[PDB]
Parts: C-alpha cells; structure tokens; sequence
C-alpha cells in the first residue's frame, strides 16, 4: 500500500556493506529523529521495478547507474534538483552517468570496475595476458591449486574478455546510443567468448564457478587469481591472503575492457520522504564521514565526493581500480540495458555449459537486446500516480492515465459518484 | 489474476480515501455536475 511517511527504507545490493550505511543512518537517526531502515532484497535490481511500479518499495533504491534509466522511462525515480554547491562537490563524469533525458536521477556514489586480483604468494609475477593463464593453470593444478576462478553465471564478469578484441553493447553515435547497432555477435566478442569457452573445455575453469564458490577459493587459497571489484576486499583482508590488485590481462595483445558501473541512489518517485532522503544522502552520506562508515565496510572503490577521493587516493588498489576503469566503458544507462544484460547472460551460460555453440549463443543474443513489455500496465500506473504525494503534476498523470483508459475511466467515475452522494 | 488483485486494491483506494487530490479530480472530471443530473429529472 503506501509507503511510510515520516522514515526512510533504503534498499541495497547484499554485497555493498550495508551495516556501513546503517550505521550512518543511525547517525541521521539520532540528529533527525526520524528512523532509517536498510534491507538487501535478493534479485534486487528485479525487485524494485516490480514494487515501484504500483507506488510501492523504498524510499531509496542503491545500485549501478545502468538500471536507472529504465527505471526513470517507467517513472518510477523523481528527478534530482541538487544545488550548484553540490553538484561541485562530485566528479562530473559521475554526474555523467546518472544523468537521462537531461535531468538528473540518482546521486552517484562511487565508480566500480573490475580488476585482476591475484595471491602474490602462489603468483609473484600475475600473468599480464589471458593467453598464458593455461599454462599457469597447469603449472598450479600439479601443485593442487588451481589458476584463476572468478563468476561465470553473470556476465558483468565476463564482459571484459568479450569486449577485449571488439565487442560492444550500443554503438555511440552523435550522443545518442545507437539501439540499431549491437555489437554482441561479432567477430571480437566471438573471439574473446570462445577463449573462455575453450578454457573450460581444457578443464581450466569449471562452467559453473559462481560468485560464492570463486570468492571462497580465492579467500581459502584453492585459487591463485579472481576478478572482482572493490566490495570484496574486507572478505579478503579478513581472510589474511597476501593479495594484490593489479591490471586485468590483456587479450590478443588488446586490454580486456570493463563495463564501467558508477554506484548510485535513486529516489522513488512515490515517496512522501523526498525531502528526507535528499537530506539524508546530500548532507549525511556523501560526506567524508558516511563514505568512511561505508567504505570501512565493504569498499566503495573510487567515490564520486572529490574531498574523499582524496583521501582516498593512495590505495594502489583504488588505482588499480581506476586504471581497468580508464581502459574499460561507462555503461549506458538506457533502458534497454535490462534486455542487454538478460540476451549477454543466456549466451554466456549457454556456450560455457555447452548447450549452444559460442556463434549461435552470441547470434541469439544479438536478436534479443530488445526491451519487451517490461513496462507497467494503465492499471499500475494509475495504482502509482494514486499512491504518490499529491501535486498538480501528479493529479494530471491520473486525468491523462483515466482519458487513455475508458473502463478505468469508466471504474473512476462509477466509484467516485458513488462517494459524492455518501456526503450528498 | 493479479489485475483483479490490482482492481481490489484500486476500489477499496477509491472507497476509502477522501483526499482534497482526489477532490480535484472528482470536479475536474464534471463528476458533481454529472451527480446533480441525476437530482433533478
Ligand atoms: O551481470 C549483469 C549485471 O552487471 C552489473 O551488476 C553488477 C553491479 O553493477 C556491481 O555493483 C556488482 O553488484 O556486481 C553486479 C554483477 O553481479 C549491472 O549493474 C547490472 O545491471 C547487470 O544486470
Ligand atoms: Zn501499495
Ligand atoms: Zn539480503
């Protein structure tokens, strides 16, 4: 029904460091009095155009910046109307990234990229190609250990190899992505999936390594190299492993190329809260203090606040960071990243279990980046706009939303002649 | 079935609230000229 007037929910990704920023909104907690709750939902970037979609979910919505234009197209997010004071305090590529149609509609927080994380102990010198990890596998696997694991059951992970020798999502083109030009099926993505492929079919990877199994295997020391980002690093500081963070290997000759995801904060667009949570992360999370509460928790990796940054800026894995990232892309923010992501994951599970041949996965996925019908029904929008703060903008949407639809024109008008004659 | 679940959601919506939002929506759409019509004839 409604969301929560008077407090704020916030919902972040579970491997975020979400007692960080609890711990900040404790801190808002006790300046404001007013109660501030984070929850970590599984499937969240599922979740929250689902609930949002008929009013419902958070206050606040956390995740990479490449969902949120789906989510502004469907109006589930309120536009961003920070002060020039405040928009000088971030880095403006990050504004950059949050930014759709012209109007922005989330706070950047941080920028993540993937990077090559390795045990210096098992590998003093990590490999700097992906052509001599089968040799360093085989080297290791005489030992017991093992090269390299690292997810192979969501594609951001595997992206950099695919993108390594010419593989793309959208073609940019006079600033407007090219949604007719996908580059997911050609000669450079076919190269670099059939590299991982070919890895596995030599037994040096298994097809069903996930998140959980490659983290402990690094963290346990099975493995002797992973690709992940910032977030995993008190997990493996925690487990005392003399690691390093390094350059991602580069393939034929190319470097391997990271979709670049900047962190960010959306504002649900029926949230009575707007005022609170712009309080809440201009003036309490986007501090040196709040990132610090954070970052201490899980690594944010190269925040968007220019004061911390700084702070920030003699980590050599922060700039390991920022070097996979400079070689790597920002991620489109479109909406039809969310079909993007759905054809790339089906491809690469389906060439990696050896269920579709590496040209006939990727072809099929080059069909499918195409956004269907994911978008809210005339009887959600209307459930929406209803549960959302009143407002002359918000009473229009449910005058046009009633004229397009004559039985919800037709129940408006039966249900609310009703109720005037009950005050005759 | 979910948009009869949405449809019981939107009617006991419509039942119960009396917001001055929706106030301007009833006089906006002609609905209390529409009701007095039927006061008449
Ligand atoms: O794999 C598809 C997935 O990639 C990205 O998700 C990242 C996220 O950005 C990171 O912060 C971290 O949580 O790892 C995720 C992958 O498991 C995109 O952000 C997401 O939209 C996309 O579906
Ligand atoms: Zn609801
Ligand atoms: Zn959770």
């Amino acid at each position: 029904m409604k969301i929560e007037e008077g407090k704020l929910v916030i919902w972040i990704n579970g491997d975020k460091g979400y007692n960080g920023l609890a711990e900040v909104g404790k801190k808002f907690e006790k300046d404001t009095g007013i109660k501030v709750t984070v929850e970590h939902p599984d499937k969240l970037e599922e979740k929250f155009p689902q609930v949002a979609a008929t009013g419902d979910g958070p206050d606040i919505i956390f995740w990479a910046h490449d969902r949120f234009g789906g989510y502004a197209q469907s109006g589930l997010l309120a536009e961003i109307t920070p002060a020039a004071a405040f928009q000088d305090k971030l880095y403006p590529f990050t504004w950059d990234a949050v930014r759709y149609n012209g109007k922005l509609i989330a706070y950047p927080i941080a920028v993540e990229a993937l990077s090559l994380i390795y045990n210096k102990d098992l590998l003093p010198n990590p490999p700097k190609t992906w052509e001599e990890i089968p040799a360093l596998d085989k080297e290791l696997k005489a030992k017991g250990k093992s090269a390299l694991m690292f997810n192979l059951q969501e594609p951001y992970f595997t992206w950099p190899l695919i993108a390594a020798d010419g593989g793309y999502a959208f073609k940019y083109e006079n600033g407007k992505y090219d949604i007719k030009d996908v580059g997911v099926d050609n000669a450079g993505a076919k190269a670099g999936l059939t590299f991982l492929v070919d890895l596995i079919k030599n037994k040096h990877m298994n097809a069903d390594t996930d998140y959980s199994i490659a983290e402990a295997a690094f963290n346990k020391g099975e493995t002797a190299m992973t690709i992940n980002g910032p977030w995993a690093w008190s997990n493996i500081d925690t487990s005392a492993v003399n690691y390093g963070v390094t350059v991602l290997p580069t393939f034929k000759g190319q470097p391997s190329k990271p979709f670049v995801g900047v962190l960010s904060a959306g504002i649900n667009a029926a949230s009575p809260n707007k005022e609170l949570a712009k309080e809440f992360l201009e003036n309490y999370l986007l501090t040196d203090e709040g990132l610090e509460a954070v970052n201490k928790d899980k690594p944010l990796g190269a925040v968007a606040l220019k004061s911390y940054e700084e702070e920030l800026a003699k980590d050599p894995r922060i700039a390991a960071t920022m070097e996979n990232a400079q070689k790597g892309e920002i991620m489109p923010n479109i909406p039809q990243m969310s079909a993007f992501w759905y054809a790339v994951r089906t491809a690469v599970i389906n060439a990696a279990s050896g269920r579709q041949t590496v040209d006939a996965a990727l072809a099929a996925a080059q069909t499918n980046a195409a956004a269907m019908s994911i978008s809210p029904s005339a009887l959600q929008d209307l459930l929406r706009t209803l549960k959302s703060p009143s407002s002359p903008q918000q009473q229009q949407q449910v005058l046009n939303i009633l004229k397009s639809n004559p039985q919800l024109m037709a129940a408006f008008i039966k249900q609310r002649t009703a109720k005037y004659v009950a005050n005759q | 079935s979910d948009e009869r679940a949405l449809l019981d959601q939107l009617h006991t919506l419509l039942s119960n609230t009396d917001a001055t939002g929706l106030e301007e929506i009833d006089r906006a759409l002609g609905i209390p000229e529409l009701v007095n019509q039927g006061q008449a004839l």
